[PDB]
This record gives C-alpha cells, sequence and structure tokens, in this order.
C-alpha cells in the first residue's frame, strides 16, 4: 500500500526499491504568438529515479524530438515515463532490479503497471508523502546535463556524493530532502547558503558542497530557517 | 406453452418466474406453473419467508425436458427435477389442471420485456458457465462466486464467466501499452469477439445472464461481469456498428426492469458515469442514456 510516516523507515532496509518522480519529464515554457494567441515550446526533461539506500540516481535525459507529432502531451509523458522504468528495469540483473518502485504522484500508477505486467513481483506503490524531487532541477550540474544533450541519454549519479561514508542513508535522505526542500521554496536563498563561502568548493565528482560534518550542521540549520520563514513570508506569521 | 408442475408447496416461500412473483403459503394448494412460453429461456427463483437470506433458482429451457419442482426437506430447498416418463409427467400436469391449482404465467400481449432481457441468452451457454452436466437445468444462488473472484473456493459451485481483466498481458499487447489501455478495441475485436466468444451474440448472451443472476439473485460476481463487459465495450473506439446499436436496446431494457430499490446496489456509478459521458462511445447509447436521466439522475 501507500508509502507514509508510519512506514517511512522502509525505505533503508535491504529490499531494493526505486522512487521515480515524473515532475520534470515534459517541459514548456508558454508564449505568445505573432497574432497574439497562445503557444507552448518544449524543453528537454528528465525522469528521476532514485535508490534512496545507495543515493543511486537514474537520470533520463528526455529530448525534445520525443514530443514530435505527438498529441495530448502531458498523458503521453506518463507513459513515456513508465516505458523507460520499464527498460531500465529490464535492463538491470535480477538481483539488481528493484522489489518495489514507489512512483510520487499517483496518476504514474496505471501506466507504471501496466508496462511492469511482465514483472507481477515488482510492487508499484504510491506515497503520501509530498516529497520535493520536483527541485532536482535546482541541482546546478543536473540541470546542465539536462539541457545541453542533443539525443536521448541515461546519465547516472550518487544523489548523495560521498555522505554514506560518515552518515546512515537514513541521514543522508534526511539531508537531500532539507536540501531540495529549502530549493524549491526558495531557490535563489537557498543556493546563496551553499555556495556563500568561496573555501567550500563542489568536487567535480560531486553534486553538493565538500562541508565538513559542523558546516552541514549550519547549513542544515540555514536551510531549516529559511523553509520556516518562506512558511511565513507567505502565510504571514 | 409449457408447464412446471409442484409436488408440493411445504415451507411458505415466494416464488418468482422470469420477471413475476407470487407468495406461497405454508402447506397451500400450490401445484406449479403453466402456459410458459415456449422459445425463450426461463428462470424459476425462490426466497423463503423465514430466510430472506439465500435467493436461489433455475434456469430451464422446456423445450429440452419436462421438469417439475419438489421440496427437498433435508436439504432444505425446492429442488428442479427431469421426469423422463412422459406419460406420467402428461397425466400429473393434466390433473393438476383440471383442478386449476397452477398459477399462470402472466404474460401481457403488448409485452416483449423477457424476450428483450434474453434475446441472445442461450441455455447450452448457460450450462458451460453454470458446470453440472448431469442436469439439462441450471442452479444459480445469491453466494456463488466466480471464477475471477477465486483467483483473487469451490470450483464445482462456481459461475465461469470469461474473464475480463484491462491490466492483463491477454488485454495489452507488448509495445501497444499505452494505446491497448486507452483504446480496448483490440482485446474486444481480436481477443474477445473473434478468439473467445466467436461473435458478439454470445458476447450479448453472458452480458445479459450475468445482468440476470445480479438482478434475481444479488449475486455480486455477476454484477461485476455485466458491468466489466459493458465497460470493455464502451471504452473501445472501434465497435462495429450494429453491436453499439444492440447494445443501446439491451442496456434500456435492463435499466427499465431494474427494481427502482436496488438501483444503488446493483449499478456501479464510475463505469456508468465513464460510459455515458467519458468514453469513446459516450454519444453511441441514446436511448440507455435517456431512461438513465430519467430514472436514476442521483446516479449520475
Ligand atoms: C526528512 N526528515 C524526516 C526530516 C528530518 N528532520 C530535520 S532535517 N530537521 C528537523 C527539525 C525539527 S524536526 C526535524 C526532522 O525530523
Amino acid at each position: 500500500g501507500a508509502m507514509n510516516s508510519s512506514n517511512y523507515a522502509e525505505l533503508f532496509n535491504n529490499d531494493i526499491k526505486l522512487f521515480v518522480d515524473d515532475t520534470n519529464v515534459y517541459r514548456v515554457t508558454v508564449h505568445k504568438t505573432f497574432e497574439g494567441n497562445v503557444a507552448t515550446k518544449a524543453i528537454n526533461g528528465c525522469i528521476f529515479t532514485l535508490n534512496p539506500k545507495t543515493g543511486h540516481l537514474f537520470l533520463k535525459i528526455i529530448h525534445t524530438s520525443v514530443w514530435a507529432g505527438q498529441k495530448r502531451l502531458s498523458q503521453l509523458a506518463k507513459w513515456k515515463t513508465a516505458e523507460e522504468v520499464s527498460a531500465l528495469v529490464r535492463s538491470l540483473p535480477k538481483e539488481e532490479q528493484p522489489k518495489q518502485i514507489i512512483v510520487t504522484r499517483k496518476a504514474m500508477l496505471d501506466p507504471l503497471e501496466v508496462h511492469m505486467l511482465d514483472f507481477p513481483n515488482i510492487a508499484i506503490r504510491p506515497t503520501e508523502l509530498r516529497l520535493p524531487f520536483s527541485a532536482a532541477m535546482s541541482i546546478d550540474k543536473l540541470s546542465d546535463v539536462v539541457m545541453k544533450a542533443t539525443e536521448p541519454q541515461m546519465v547516472l549519479f550518487n544523489i548523495y556524493d560521498d555522505w554514506l561514508d560518515r552518515i546512515s542513508s537514513y541521514t543522508a535522505f534526511s539531508r537531500l530532502t532539507l536540501l531540495l526542500r529549502a530549493l524549491k521554496t526558495n531557490e535563489e536563498s537557498a543556493k546563496m547558503i551553499l555556495l556563500s563561502d568561496p573555501t567550500i568548493t563542489i568536487k567535480s565528482y560531486h553534486l553538493w558542497p565538500s562541508f565538513t560534518d559542523e558546516q552541514w550542521i549550519t547549513i542544515e540549520s540555514q536551510m531549516r530557517d529559511l523553509i520556516l520563514t518562506e512558511y511565513g513570508r507567505k502565510y504571514n506569521v | 406453452m409449457n408447464t412446471v408442475p409442484f409436488t408440493s408447496a411445504p415451507i411458505e416461500v415466494t416464488i418468482g418466474i422470469d420477471q413475476y412473483s407470487f407468495n406461497v403459503k405454508e402447506n397451500q394448494p400450490f401445484h406449479g406453473i403453466k402456459d410458459i412460453p415456449i422459445g425463450h429461456v426461463h428462470v424459476i427463483h425462490f426466497q423463503h419467508a423465514d430466510n430472506s437470506s439465500m435467493r436461489y433458482g433455475y434456469w430451464f429451457d422446456c423445450r429440452m425436458g419436462n421438469f417439475y419442482i419438489q421440496y427437498d426437506p433435508k436439504d432444505g430447498l425446492y429442488k428442479m427435477m427431469e421426469e423422463r416418463d412422459g406419460a406420467k409427467f402428461e397425466n400429473i400436469v393434466h390433473n393438476f389442471k383440471e383442478r386449476q391449482m397452477m398459477v399462470s404465467y402472466p404474460k401481457i400481449d403488448e409485452d416483449d420485456t423477457w424476450y428483450n432481457l434474453t434475446e441472445f441468452v442461450q441455455m447450452d451457454k448457460i450450462r458451460k458457465i453454470v458446470r453440472k452436466d448431469e442436469n439439462q437445468f441450471s442452479y444459480v444462488d445469491s453466494s456463488m462466486t466466480t471464477v475471477q473472484e477465486n483467483e483473487l473456493s469451490d470450483p464445482a459451485h462456481s459461475l465461469n464467466y470469461t474473464v475480463i481483466n484491462f491490466k492483463s498481458r491477454e488485454a495489452i499487447r507488448p509495445g501497444h501499452e499505452m494505446e491497448d489501455f486507452l483504446d480496448k478495441s483490440y482485446y474486444l475485436n481480436t481477443v474477445m469477439l473473434q478468439g473467445i466468444f466467436k461473435n458478439s451474440s454470445n458476447y450479448f448472451g453472458e452480458l445479459q445472464f450475468a445482468f440476470l443472476n445480479a438482478m434475481f439473485f444479488g449475486n455480486y460476481g455477476s454484477s461485476l461481469q455485466w458491468h466489466a463487459m459493458i465497460e470493455l465495450i464502451c471504452s473501445s473506439a472501434t465497435v462495429p456498428k450494429h453491436m453499439l446499436d444492440k447494445l443501446d436496446e439491451i442496456l434500456y431494457y435492463q435499466i427499465k426492469t431494474l427494481p427502482e430499490q436496488y438501483s444503488d446496489i446493483l449499478l456501479n456509478e464510475r463505469v456508468w458515469n465513464i460510459c455515458l459521458y467519458s468514453s469513446f462511445q459516450k454519444n453511441s447509447l441514446h436511448n440507455t442514456e435517456k431512461i438513465m436521466e430519467n430514472k436514476y439522475p442521483e446516479l449520475l
């Protein structure tokens, strides 16, 4: 059944599972036409497919050519997502295939279930959590590879950098959730927090800065400050 | 015009014959039903006065033999039996008619309701859904489960309706996942009509039989089957034009006959709103949409 606060610990057990977020697959800019009508122009997108235990991110880049000549693109996007997740699973050795796939939006359930009929032993689950994976395109290196792509492409990342050398996957996911929640509520402020000190750099093979343990506590506090504020600045409190 | 005699009526019971019904008192001098129209299947059904639990009954066709009803005090129900001695049977019936101890099948001459509800229903197909090969008639009751219900527990006492499942490999061609799930024409026309039922008359017969078991016995798996067979057509973009016109007539008469006070349990809001207002066939069921909107506007 659904994944929620009550069964949150299950994410970090030893059953392989993947989150799938489809919120950045079909992306458009809306603009005026010469005749004064409105039109959309698609831009490149991505499927965000994440193992929360290991940090392994399978970023399938969705090039705009996949939408050419197609109708009802928001519906097609869900089916394209399910086609690509199904292809990913079939590409993995049996012992690496997930036992569960958790979709962040319930509209992905039927598309994924139909594409995975061959895998009756993989559970497709929704979640009651409002996980902030849509903000993945605020991570500069991820946005960069998506926008530069000229063809369909799969790129593999560890979204935890090397954190698992020092913290648990439970703590790693909590840190990722705080960073993504910050970036989604106030991207400019969040990014100022992360880069302000020019002496802390991002390694070439990493996504986030090389904070010491103590600096991560400060950073996380600052992210905790931003989110509670914006929640005032929004509701006036 | 054929006759189904009763040996006796030892327990108070409401007896149904097709869409008609009448009350029989405990040990009343009742000896059966005469003037039953030849050419149609029929159903004779029962609800005891003490135990409204378990409506039950028998599907039969008088052309296939001489049938009678006899109460069994051990098993506690009215049983249908076949009489093989045709002279004993005619002699029994003639005596009961002379003494006027039979109710007359009370068909109004203008009235085509039963024909319209059973147009495509054949006794030979009933007997493949309800497997009990030693008898020419078929028993159904409120509790019997369907084969598909048993997959999600006695196989001998099941309703072997054709399994329909929209999220199944039979329903979904590899490489056509989105296409076949959003437009079920492949599954309707190739898998079910050409492959399993052979023609639309057999499909309609099973649909009509499922509705009638849902209505007369409150059989829940039958109701599920009826709605699944409607939804499979309504969710197909490509349906022969004669099938759509006939489906509209079938459903019209089913909705017309449904007891007004059972509509809450026997009609699935989601299927009907989808079929009448969202599906490919939203504009193809004019008669059905008009009677639904005038008789059950609350459901919609
Ligand atoms: C996504 N994880 C579950 C949130 C972790 N977590 C964090 S980072 N901060 C904080 C502050 C007060 S409570 C609390 C808390 O639980």
